[PDB]
């Protein structure tokens, strides 16, 4: 009947498997990410899964020949989609918290680097992480009546931003402003060491430049009434 | 009455707090709402901080636990706090509140789950005992037990509440926006879509017959919306909110009779690094009143004129209830009325864009007689009726402008009326002694008739005075301002008012002799300042230039700000360089099972990860298909993936490589793992790390669009516990059952 | 199809013309609107200026008569003219249109009276003997004969329509908005409340419907909404209109199939002194596209899009019909559907404040695969669909991005298509001869099946290259930019084509070596340039700074504008002195008769008139009642009152002064008037001066509220002239009759 | 019946008057001005007056007793009184288009007249027309690349604005904003003389400050192309 499994509901559809020798990977569509997220009940066949996590590998749940899907959906959206795949890879799998930049703290003093002009070119440098260092000179008491917004123009990167060692934010590409508020706490009367760290995310990425905007300068003036 | 901004501690700077809740207080909030984030001071399962170190790269030394701090800076300020202390708190941060540990405990959050509410239990002892001498104090007037239960368990609420009654005897304890419960009060979040005014008033109207002889409260109106990546847009995800529409929301809410409101945020602000929800902006400006640099929106002014009025007009406002007795004459306006012991307000909502002419019936007869009622486009007037001045023989009939403000100086009451540029206001003062007489300034016109006095007053920019004599010698003196005069008019003590141009009032120095008060100017800032105050102004000077007085009244000043003070300027700053440095990205590496989540692995931090898996491949890659991908499949919201040291793919949940650099024995690849928040729900488990796993091919897809919709339905009420549904689902039996 | 901004002539300096309408021509506006107001060229009963000259003190030097040169300069840049000659013009111009002669000769103006339509058959042997040669060399092309005739006579439009029909013959000749007209072909002028896409669509539906074979156009979309004293407000009296509104009502229009759309204010620009009308500010600013001082809005970039879009796919758009077979899966947007020739377009609407993901099913099947069409909020988001790209073997078989543009340089064909950032946009590309292969630049995924390309995008802010190739040789390359860069992108030349964050890119030199461009840029416009062109770039230059260049593929170029080049700055300036003069107000004195208008005494300006009034009193004074007030009553629209020389009252079109001056014997009464402007509907005098008279006392005021309302319809229809209704009306037979 | 009077209809509503000595004024009330006019036409008793022009002496129309009036409102709003008066008042007029500075263009070269500090009062001099002028150094280029604002702060005037005797246009206490466009062709590159006819309208009245704000300041560089 529908197309959309979108609203409050219960909805089922049905799908048919030849060998049970494939991986059934169940993609729960872009659609379905939300900040808040999304309160959906899988089953396969008649047996639970679980709510939807993100993708889930579905193979355990399903028989040769013909299956079901359910979806008590009871707020927000899927377009569910299975992937199917040939293999599962094995392997041992290790993690490290950070970067050994990071943890080396990098933002607060990095070794030296070589300098770059304000076009840095970094999709040769993809799947990496580049640490992009600038000095700026503000030559003035940073104040709350000049607030300081730092804009970077970049592409096809994740930048995390840190002004004198005190982290800033995030941006990415699909991040709805590209500039960060970077507080009067932050920033010092003199040089600023400002400093991205830059994981480099595409064949095409690159930082255009950075610049500190004053969002407007207001005169805070001592008003004084003698009685 | 509570009128509240929301202000974080959490997402500002612990220096600027002061310049945030004193803005708060600037505005007529006389009270401040925040979150305690449990996992702002529980991070990862060891002492709950309370102070301002810090231990996360991510977070800047300038955030604070020191909530003990922020409560005693806002008794320094005199607001009261309402404290949303829950284990849960929404609010766009990271897990809603939980602190990412506990998910290694309890399968089921949200619930009286042994695993969970065992911790909730170890959060409340933590949080409640920090709170105890603020709440002892009365300055901590109300503790909010978690946002957003709608599903409705009782049990679990009210036993978060019984702690609370346990710990703090006697203090207001409520939920966000539960339905269904009997003794704990429950509040509302209304965030309507602009101009939608019927679902407004009917969850208004609904709310308010709800939970007989228990507190009522917008615990978040609509004060802006936030900003996603992914999915978000720039003031906004919705895209913007109209500063009109939030002014017509308290208003309304004001004229259905809801006087404890919460503006939610009130400043915003910023989320401190990896502290914020998945997909989240490090902006939490909110496009808010106070944006998240501190500027005073357009936001700012409007609710600034309604919580000033909902403080000069407090005693009326509290004694008021529904009466529905006064009509319109047109139905250009909608009419929202209320009528109270000692005087009566009629809300006059105009939703539409034309301006409106409007005329009230009170007691079988038009009350404006010489004017019509203006009701600007996109706007709600207040349109006060019948006041009794207390203690005093003025009952000011109507006013066909706004009251801003009504004060008591010795002899006199001052109320300060406004209107726009070129609208004529009818004011009419009836004196229970007879009038005596009027003195004026400015473009009033004064007709009498009997122990009325008529004041026709033309709007303009400045103030025009009325002063009506009683026989007693009581007088009252009425100021009529513009609009935008009203809206930057500051009580900077309760003996010394400011009608300005001016941006900002600031902090005060209230001394013995010699006042001093930090002015903060914009480029529309200067022109004239009018002082309204019982102390003997002698002079005023601005940044040691003398300022040229007249004395208009006995209580009144006026002085000029010279357009000279003021300048406009927006300058940017360039890098003298830019230095390129290439992390080597491995720091040192442990093992970990596939598939496992790192929160299993003790990892209970957002942001970066690096994982090294060792894959293995043979002679199966000659079994591979034609499409020849590798798909790393259910990983937390961001990676970037090398395979054999050359870059591969990058993207969100989900990234399907080709596999041109696989070869046969052992494969290395590289996933940069970016965590950007836990969801802010509160109920399901989304993993940090790689909770998925790494497949080849892709043999086929299997698209799922043939749904069929079987209306079940969830059974929320008072028994109805989601966590427990979430992990024993019924509708196996409705599966079964067709 | 025709594409038109609104740009008056007579509202903006002639030097700005050039300024004002290229950026028309840059928006992808092929058009210009203009009234032509018969009292800009008349003003006096004199001769028709035509020129240069002024003989005005209210009119600046630079404001022109030289209707000629505009009409030749829209020649000059390519830009069609629809001149709006009407005796009538409405435009909140003074009286709208008429000369303030007339209404000494014809009390019955828009009709058939010989008094009023020998001095219309006049001005339109003036404007169209000066249209003429403009109308030859078909840079005129359509004649718009008055405005907003509502009430029907088709007598009198088709008169002023056979006037055109004879001195210009084979043109367009048309009325705004009479719903009466057989033969004459009617417009819309669509002015909808913000989110009231109800009124708009049953409108346009409505409109679409009427004169079958006819001409359809919006002679007049909101594109803003004007200011006034008095009763306005600062944007617009309305109180702002949303740049998001016009750019859904636009692509609404094209959806519902309306291809001739004017924008009215594309640029507002300014009243010339008392060319106004009643209560009008000085101001026109409209909060246009261009606003009045010649910024480029956020409406100006919404517009562009949509006026790029219209004219880049012009085969397209020209060869719609309704169709109405494509579905929509969820209701979360409104589908408007059209099907053509050789392509297709689905406009999905989302009025919401959510964000919208949305699929269609156009031949059973779910078109975008692995992407939902994203439909921003508060937005219409114009999927093409089954698209043939014509003279190639390239069918767009769906684009889930807007498409902005398509042009054919030799071999290949560009498009470009936009989303916003992080959104995902698919563009499927089937192939007649298979495709040979696809090279790519950035974030682009490539899925090959059978013959065609699907393409998946993940915008970012820059260009995405797609370069498919087909087996016989021609490409198409694909350009995926950001909304914003879309919005910045200028067709400098038909084979030069900037993508760009510049703000605005000006008048060109295309010379045969070195091309020049007068680019404008704000501190946004920094950052990638991208071109792309035929012409072989050998390098390229910014105020003789040399730029890098990377040539991408064979028609494009990238190269760097660095954020150094930019500059933000907002400077004030205030004057080095004030000097005080006053006027002695009065030149010389002539005798007028009481309560005649100063337009009988031959006086046809607006503008200040002082009167001396000798008024006479007497022992009369003793039978005076107690209130003792004098009142100048029914005079035009402002006026300060001084008694005996001393100041006595000021106001609107009543005052009512206390007489405390008036003495026995002659009295002196002056009274400086200012008349703003006649009315802009063109049916009642409203005269200028003291068309009343002066009074004394107040016995007494009678209100007037206990009405009885008898239902009375006024017979508008094909034959109904509301002149002769208003001069002779026939209600005094239902007053007789109950 | 109804209050209103305010949506398309034939209204009529009765009223009386005792001896027809009085002057019986109509006034539509200030609902009904609007800048383009509203179609109501007034009958008193059964005899057409005519259209609404604003304010109209009824006198004429009615008799000892009681009278009606009735409105045929097609388009538009009123509020209609009738203000009754004792006398009108017998006098010879006299008028003059414009004033004696405007027609001897006072605008373009004034006399010298008295300075005066930058907060200008005119309260005392309500019920006249004084000529402030003011010289502004502007020492750039004007441009439409920083297009110029004149800003005026006063009260309780009607202010005619000219720039180097350019008619700019005009500011009133009841005007939607303090700021007129000046154009580049208005603007000189030196001293302009920005001067204001202040019609002084009420005891309050003064001016408190002029300005030349640029809304934005916008570089126009020449971009070349070499082929």
């Amino acid at each position: 009947e529908t197309y959309s499994v979108d609203s409050p509901g219960l909805y089922i559809t049905e799908f048919k498997v030849d060998d049970l020798s494939r991986h059934y990977v169940l993609d729960p569509g872009l659609e379905f990410y939300y900040n808040h997220y999304y309160r959906i009940l899988l089953f396969v066949n008649k047996v639970y899964v679980g709510p939807l996590i993100g993708p889930i590998d579905i193979t355990r749940y399903l028989k040769p020949g013909v299956n079901e899907v359910a979806l008590l959906v009871e707020w927000g959206v899927v377009n569910p989609v299975i992937g199917v795949y040939q293999y599962k890879v094995d392997g041992e799998w290790f993690i490290q918290e950070g970067l050994h930049g990071l943890i080396e703290e990098w933002f607060r003093r990095s070794p030296r680097g070589e300098t770059a002009e304000p076009p840095i070119l970094l999709g040769d440098k993809a799947g990496r992480v580049i640490w992009v260092n600038t000095v700026i000179p503000y030559e003035k008491e940073p104040t709350s009546s000049s607030p300081v917004k730092l804009e970077v123009d970049f592409w096809g990167c994740r930048i995390l931003v840190f002004v004198n060692g005190e982290f800033i934010g995030r941006i990415s590409d699909d991040s709805p402003e590209r500039e960060l508020y970077v507080p009067e706490t932050a920033v010092r009367r003199g040089l600023n060491n400002i400093t991205l760290l830059a994981i480099v995310t595409s064949r095409s990425s690159g930082i255009r430049g950075l610049r500190l905007k004053e969002t407007y300068v207001h005169e805070r003036k001592e008003i004084v009434f003698k009685l | 009455t509570l009128l509240c901004g929301e202000i974080h501690y959490f997402r500002v700077p612990k220096h600027l707090w002061r310049d945030r809740l004193l803005k708060l207080k600037r505005a007529g909030g006389n009270c401040v709402s925040t979150y305690i984030p449990w996992n702002w001071h529980d991070p990862r399962e060891k002492v709950v901080n309370f102070t301002d170190g810090t231990s996360q790269w991510h977070v800047a030394s300038y955030y604070s636990r020191d909530l003990a701090s922020f409560l005693e800076l806002a008794g320094e300020l005199g607001l009261r706090v309402i404290a949303r202390p829950g284990p849960y708190i929404c609010s766009e941060w990271d897990s809603g509140g939980h602190p990412n540990w506990i998910y290694t405990k309890a399968m089921r959050l949200r619930s009286l789950d042994p695993g969970y509410f065992k911790h909730v239990v170890e959060w409340y002892n933590s949080v409640l005992n920090i709170l105890k001498p603020y709440v002892e104090r009365e300055i901590v007037i109300g503790i909010q037990v978690e946002n957003e239960y709608f599903w409705g368990n009782e049990k679990y609420i009210e036993k978060l509440a019984e702690i609370v009654e346990e710990k703090l005897p006697g203090v207001l304890v409520f939920t966000n926006e539960d339905p269904y419960l009997t003794r704990i009060p429950n509040t509302i979040d209304l965030y309507p879509s602009p101009w939608d005014m019927r679902q407004f008033d009917d969850r208004l109207r609904s709310y308010l017959s709800s939970q007989p002889g228990l507190f009522k409260m917008i615990m978040e109106l609509e004060g802006g919306w936030f900003k996603s990546s992914r999915y978000g847009y720039y003031p906004t995800n919705r895209l913007s909110i109209p500063p009109e529409w939030t002014e017509i929301l308290l208003k309304t809410a004001v004229g259905m009779g809801l006087n404890n409101i919460n503006i939610y945020m009130f400043h915003g602000g910023s989320n401190p690094g990896y502290y914020t929800a998945k997909y989240l902006a490090s902006s939490y400006d909110f496009e808010a009143c106070i944006r998240e640099w501190g500027e005073l929106s357009e936001r700012y002014y409007r609710v600034k004129r309604v919580f000033t009025f909902l403080n000069g007009f407090q005693e009326l406002v509290t004694s008021l209830k529904p009466g529905e007795t006064v009509k319109t004459a047109s139905t250009c306006s909608e009419l929202l009325q209320r009528v109270g012991d000692h005087g009566k307000i009629a809300v006059l909502r105009n939703t539409g864009d034309n301006l409106c002419y409007q005329r009230l019936i009170n007691r079988g007869e038009i009350i404006p007689m010489w004017t019509p009622i203006r009701v600007p486009p996109r706007y709600a007037k207040i349109v006060l009726l019948d006041l009794v001045v207390e203690g005093t023989p003025f009952k000011l009939v109507y006013t066909s402008g706004e009251a801003l403000l009504m004060k008591r100086l010795g002899d006199t009451v001052v109320m300060i009326i406004y209107g726009d540029h070129g609208e004529y206001t009818e004011t009419a003062v009836e004196v229970e002694g007879g009038v005596l007489d009027v003195d004026i300034q400015g473009d009033v016109l004064i007709r009498r008739e009997g122990e009325r006095a008529y004041l026709v007053v033309n709007h303009t920019h400045g103030e025009h005075l009325a002063i009506v004599k009683s026989t007693r010698g009581q007088n009252l003196l009425l100021i009529f301002t513009c609009r935008c005069r009203a809206e930057k008019t500051w009580i900077v003590d309760e003996d010394l008012v400011l009608i300005s141009n001016i941006y900002y009032i600031g902090d005060s120095r209230i001394d013995e002799g010699k006042v001093v008060i930090n002015a903060e100017l914009d480029e529309d800032s200067c022109g004239r300042l009018l002082v309204v105050t019982s102390r003997e102004i002698e002079a005023i000077s601005l940044e040691d230039l003398d300022l040229d007085l007249t004395r208009l009244s006995k209580y009144v000043y006026a002085t000029h700000i010279p357009l000279s003070m003021c300048r406009s300027g927006k300058n940017t700053y360039h890098p003298l360089e830019y230095r390129l440095l290439e992390d080597p990205v491995f720091h040192t590496l442990t093992s970990i099972n596939p598939s496992s989540p790192l929160l299993k692995n003790g990892f209970y931090e957002n942001g970066i990860y690096v994982y090294r898996l060792r894959l293995h491949l043979d002679k199966k890659q000659l079994g591979d298909l034609l499409d020849k991908h590798l798909a790393l499949i259910g990983f937390s919201d961001y990676a970037v993936v090398s395979i054999n040291n050359e870059y591969a793919g990058s993207g969100y949940h989900y990234i399907e490589m080709s596999a041109d650099s696989l070869r046969e024995g052992v494969n290395e690849v590289t996933v940069i793992l970016e965590s950007t928040g836990h969801p802010n729900d509160g109920l399901l488990y989304v993993p940090n790390g790689i909770y998925g796993g790494v497949y080849l091919g892709r043999v086929g897809e299997i698209r799922l669009y043939k749904w069929r919709k079987t209306g079940f339905e969830i059974p929320y009420g008072p028994g109805f516990d989601l966590a427990e549904f979430i992990a024993n689902p019924e509708p196996v039996i409705k599966a079964l059952q067709e």
